[PDB]
Formats: structure tokens, C-alpha cells, sequence
């Protein structure tokens, strides 16, 4: 017999699932690009009176 | 442990400057906060008192 | 993450410089892969005549 | 000589609970036994917890 722990066996959210290939390696991804650039600066019209 | 904050940069070597304490801290992400990485970035601080 | 190798994953309307991005795998004999973060993995040896 | 085994569980909380038939829309049905306070053991994002 080889010298191996065996099959390993994965559950993510309450489901187990057999993976083909498991590991752990870097990825190249972007990221989210949030320019907001100042939405609402200033800007209201109104008016003023005495009672 | 390294507290010496200071990369040959900061105006903290300087006769006129005073006491101060070498702190730091991290940053953001993303193209509103100045790089190109969804990480915290090292940015460092220096204070001190005058008269 | 928005994009993975020109590959669409999600909406994010913009896409950024790519960045080395540290995640774990799994793969089930489809296209795409399938990133997780938080799971429970069971090593099982279970005699089996194949090892 | 026997082999009699006993299944003891120390507790001194006794707080209420209840049984949970969960239907997905999907179509799934499982079950699962929340607790008054403890995580369930969320299913596929749902986390539905019981207050006593």
C-alpha cells in the first residue's frame, strides 16, 4: 500500500462534493473600480421668508 | 518589532524637531485610494510638538 | 474580483490592472473553476484496491 | 466482560428550540434543528435561526 492519507473529502455549505484536483495557488483577477468623483457636491434651490 | 519608521525620508532628523513616537499604519485599495491592489498599503506617520 | 483571465465572472461595468490574488480551488470536470474560501476538508482512506 | 456503553452530554442551559422543515425554491426539502442563539449549520446562505 502507498503512503498516502487518501481520498480527501470537501463539504462547503452543508454539501459534500468530490473534487478532481485539490490545491491551494495564485490567480491572476481584477478588482471593482468605484470612481464616484464627487456625485453631489452642491446643488439646491430654495428661498427664504419672514412669518 | 521594527518601530524605526523612517526611510531616510522624514524631516524628524533635524535639531528643531523634538520628541515624537514613530508610529504606522496600513491603507486601501482600489483607484480612489492610489494603487492598483485590493490590499492594505503601508503608509507612515510622524508627529511631534513644537514651540 | 470581477475578471479572471479574460473570463467574465461577474458585473462590475470596468476592469482594472491584473493582480496576484491568493484563493483556494476545486475542480469538477467542467469549464470554469470554482474558488472557496471557508471549507471542511476529511482525508478518508478507505481500503480501496485502486492505491 | 459485556461492553455496555453509556452516551453522556453535561448541559445546564436548557434553552427552547423547535424543528424546521426548510423547502429551497429550487425544489430541495431538508431539515434541520436550530438553536436559540447557535448557527444551524447555515445551508446555501440561508441562516434562519430560533428566538426564545
Amino acid at each position: 500500500l502507498v503512503h498516502k492519507p487518501g481520498e480527501v473529502v470537501v463539504s462547503y455549505g452543508g454539501m459534500r462534493v468530490r473534487p478532481k484536483c485539490y490545491g491551494f495557488s495564485r490567480m491572476m483577477a481584477t478588482l471593482e473600480v468605484n470612481p464616484p468623483e464627487q456625485r453631489t457636491g452642491q446643488c439646491t434651490g430654495c428661498h427664504l421668508e419672514c412669518i | 518589532s521594527t518601530s524605526n519608521s523612517f526611510s531616510d525620508d522624514w524631516a524628524g532628523k533635524m535639531d528643531r524637531a523634538g520628541l515624537g513616537f514613530s508610529g504606522c499604519s496600513d491603507g486601501c485599495g482600489g483607484a480612489a485610494c492610489g494603487c492598483f491592489n485590493a490590499a492594505p498599503s503601508c503608509i507612515f506617520w510622524r508627529k511631534w510638538v513644537e514651540n | 474580483i470581477c475578471k479572471i483571465d479574460g473570463v467574465v465572472f461577474n458585473q462590475c461595468e470596468g476592469e482594472s490592472l491584473p493582480q496576484p490574488f491568493d484563493v483556494a480551488w476545486m475542480d469538477v470536470g467542467h469549464s470554469h473553476k470554482i474558488i472557496m474560501r471557508e471549507h471542511k476538508t476529511k482525508w478518508v482512506q478507505e481500503s480501496s484496491s485502486k492505491d | 466482560p459485556h461492553g455496555i456503553i453509556w452516551k453522556v452530554s453535561p448541559c445546564a442551559a436548557w434553552v427552547p428550540s423547535a424543528v424546521i422543515e426548510l423547502t429551497m425554491p429550487s425544489g430541495e426539502v431538508r431539515t434541520f434543528h436550530p438553536m436559540s442563539g447557535i448557527p444551524t449549520q447555515v445551508f446555501k446562505g440561508v441562516s434562519v435561526t430560533y428566538l426564545g
